[PDB]
C-alpha cells in the first residue's frame, strides 16, 4: 500500500505472466510438432497396410 | 463486446490443459497459471478477489463459463507498456532508462508480491540478462509484451 | 523446377492407393494421409490452408492434377529426428530422456492440434512403459522417422 510497493507489484505481475506465457507457447509448439509426426507415422503404417493388401487384391 | 470464437478456442485449449480430467474445472489454486499462460497479468490480490467471487462454496474449483467471464473481465483492464516502464523508473534513480540487475532482484524478492529465488533466477535466465549487469527495462518491457 | 517422371510415378502410385474407384480423386479428408504416405509431416493447419486454396469441400474430393500441384509447392524437407526429439524434451522434466506416459497422453489430447485417444493409445501402445509409468521417448523419435 504505497508507491514503491505498487511499482514493484506492477513489475512482478508482468514478469510472472511473461514467464508462464513463454512456457505455454513453447509447450504448444512442442505439442504440435509431436502431433504432426504422430499423424505422419501412423499414416505411413496405414499406407503400408494398403500396399500389402493391394498385392493380394485379385 | 465479448470474446470471439477464436479467443474462446484459445482459452479452452489452455483451460483444458490444466483441467486434469476433462470434468470442466481447474482448481482455484491454478487460476493464475492458466490466466498467465494465456497472456493476462493479474496480481495475486486480483486472483484472490476473483476466486472469492466464485468460491463461496469452498469447493475450490472454477468452471469454463466463469473462467471465460474472469478472462473477459480482466482483459478490459490491461496495463500499457509505458505504465510498466513507469513502474521501472521509480527504481530508476536517474532517468537513464536502466536498472541494476542486482537492484531488480532485490526488489522482486523483498517488496510487493515477493517472487521466489527460483522465479528471479528463471527471469534472468529467460531474459538473458547479465546477473551483474544493467537491464534496459524499456526493451525488457517490450520483450515481455 | 517441377516434379520429375520418377516423382510423378511415385506420387501417382501413392495417391492411387486411396482412390477407391480409380476415378482419379481422393476425399479431402484423406489429403493429409496421402501426403504423409509420401514422407511429409504437415500440420492440420497447413492442410486446411492447402484445401482452402483450391476451394475444396471438406466432405468433398481432390484430383490428381491439383494434388500434384500441391505436392510440388507444399512438399517440404526440413524435418529431422532432432526436432521431434527436442519437442519431446520440452516435456522431459528430469532431462534424463523419459516422460510420463499419462502426461504425454493428456498433453497430446488437449493442447495444440489435439489427437484422439485412439491415436495416442496407438502411439503409446508401441512403446514400453516402465514401473514409474514412464517412457524412453527415443523410442518414438526412432519410429516416427
Amino acid at each position: 500500500a504505497d508507491k514503491l510497493r505498487a511499482a514493484c507489484i506492477r513489475i512482478q505481475k508482468t514478469i510472472r505472466g511473461w514467464l508462464l506465457r513463454k512456457r505455454y507457447l513453447c509447450m504448444q509448439r512442442a505439442a504440435i510438432t509431436v502431433q504432426r509426426y504422430v499423424r505422419g507415422y501412423q499414416a505411413r503404417c496405414y499406407a503400408k497396410f494398403l500396399r500389402r493388401t493391394k498385392a493380394a487384391t485379385t | 463486446d465479448q470474446l470471439t470464437e477464436e479467443q474462446i478456442a484459445e482459452f479452452k485449449e489452455a483451460f483444458s490443459l490444466f483441467d486434469k480430467d476433462g470434468d470442466g474445472t481447474i482448481t482455484t489454486k491454478e487460476l493464475g497459471t492458466v490466466m498467465r499462460s494465456l497472456g493476462q497479468n493479474p496480481t495475486e490480490a486480483e486472483l484472490q478477489d476473483m476466486i472469492n467471487e466464485v468460491d463461496a462454496d469452498g469447493n475450490g474449483t472454477i468452471d469454463f463459463p466463469e473462467f471465460l467471464t474472469m478472462m473477459a473481465r480482466k482483459m478490459k483492464d490491461t496495463d500499457s507498456e509505458e505504465e510498466i516502464r513507469e513502474a521501472f523508473r521509480v527504481f530508476d534513480k536517474d532517468g537513464n532508462g536502466y536498472i541494476s540487475a542486482a537492484e531488480l532482484r532485490h526488489v522482486m524478492t523483498n517488496l510487493g508480491e515477493k517472487l521466489t529465488d527460483e522465479e528471479v533466477d528463471e527471469m534472468i535466465r529467460e531474459a538473458d540478462i547479465d546477473g551483474d549487469g544493467q537491464v534496459n527495462y524499456e526493451e525488457f518491457v517490450q520483450m515481455m509484451t
